[PDB]
């Protein structure tokens, strides 16, 4: 993570996958239909996307 | 009298078919209960009270019926 143009810090960022979506103590709150396999798609779009923002 | 003796019976039998209302309506609006905290553990308190309110209005086809059988029975 570049804090500057003189300076870097090196960044950790922990990327949460499927099994950890459903134990999420807020997710009543938003309406989801257990059919599309909603968590499932989101890990493996998630890991993509904090991947580009690591590497751009 | 007989003729208008036996009529008490047979209507007293039909009386109880109205009682379906209560059966299989009360079991809805409790069943709604059910799948909502299930859904939302948080909101108890709020959803739990108007319950049982929806089972006074749904008691209401099963008291009426009800008494309807026995002003066939022990009324008349």
């Amino acid at each position: 993570d570049p804090v500057s143009s003189l300076s870097f810090e090196p960044s950790e960022k922990p990327i949460f996958n499927a099994k950890t979506i459903e134990q999420s103590p807020s997710f009543g709150k938003f309406e989801i239909d257990t059919d599309a396999n909603v968590p499932r798609d989101l890990f493996e779009y998630t890991l993509a996307n904090q991947m580009l923002t690591a590497m751009a | 009298m007989q003729l208008v003796l036996a009529a008490k019976y047979i209507g007293a039998g039909i009386s109880t078919i109205g009682l379906l209302g209560a059966g299989i309506g009360i079991a809805i609006v409790f069943a709604a209960l059910i799948n909502g905290v299930s859904r939302n553990p948080s909101i108890k308190d709020t959803v739990f009270p108007m319950a049982i309110l929806g089972f006074a209005l749904s008691e209401a086809t099963g008291l009426f019926c009800l008494m309807v059988s026995f002003l066939l029975l022990f009324g008349v």
